């Protein structure tokens, strides 16, 4: 999807 | 007091692209703005100079700030490894917003992203703390090296950075 994470990037 | 302005000089595989400057909203999110300001001058002995934008997705954002692992898994704040979400007063209203990347509630480190579009689904989950003041055209140029999955076709680095005001 469109997230902005640090470590496990999700869809 | 004036809000601080900091700059990044961006390079693409070592070739200078240009300078982007940011206004940091220290009046609304003093602690988050200070973290970004001090990582941009390198005054604590570590920071953004020489690090890269490891994930760029055209139409969405450019993400960087992982100066330890350079891949999304590292970085740390000037306060220790992680700090709290200061507040969510400001929203992801359009191109140019500067906001903190995280791994859930109260996990702010050094990683951040520059929005190239309004991203309202991130409101209340990511702390907005600044905006591009000058050089939005350099951010647009950066986007051209990204992809749908975030990998960049060229190495985009913060060749230099510091505080202007």
């Amino acid at each position: 999807x469109l997230l902005v994470t640090a470590g496990l990037v999700l869809a | 007091m004036v809000n601080p302005t900091v700059f990044f000089d961006i390079a693409v595989d070592g070739e200078p692209l240009g300078r982007v400057s940011f206004e940091l909203f220290a009046d609304k999110v003093p602690k988050t703005a200070e973290n970004f300001r001090a990582l941009s001058t390198g005054e604590k002995g570590f920071g953004y100079k020489g690090s890269c934008f490891h994930r760029i997705i055209p139409g969405f954002m450019c993400q960087g700030g992982d100066f330890t692992r350079h891949n999304g898994t590292g970085g740390k704040s000037i306060y220790g490894e992680k700090f709290e979400d200061e507040n969510f007063i400001l929203k992801h209203t359009g191109p140019g917003i500067l906001s903190m990347a995280n791994a859930g509630p109260n996990t702010n480190g050094s990683q951040f992203f520059i929005c190239t579009a309004k991203t309202e689904w991130l409101d209340g989950k990511h702390v907005v703390f600044g905006k591009v003041k000058e050089g939005m055209n350099i951010v647009e140029a950066m986007e051209r090296f990204g992809s749908r999955n975030g990998k960049t076709s060229k190495k985009i680095t913060i060749a230099d950075c510091g505080q202007l005001e």
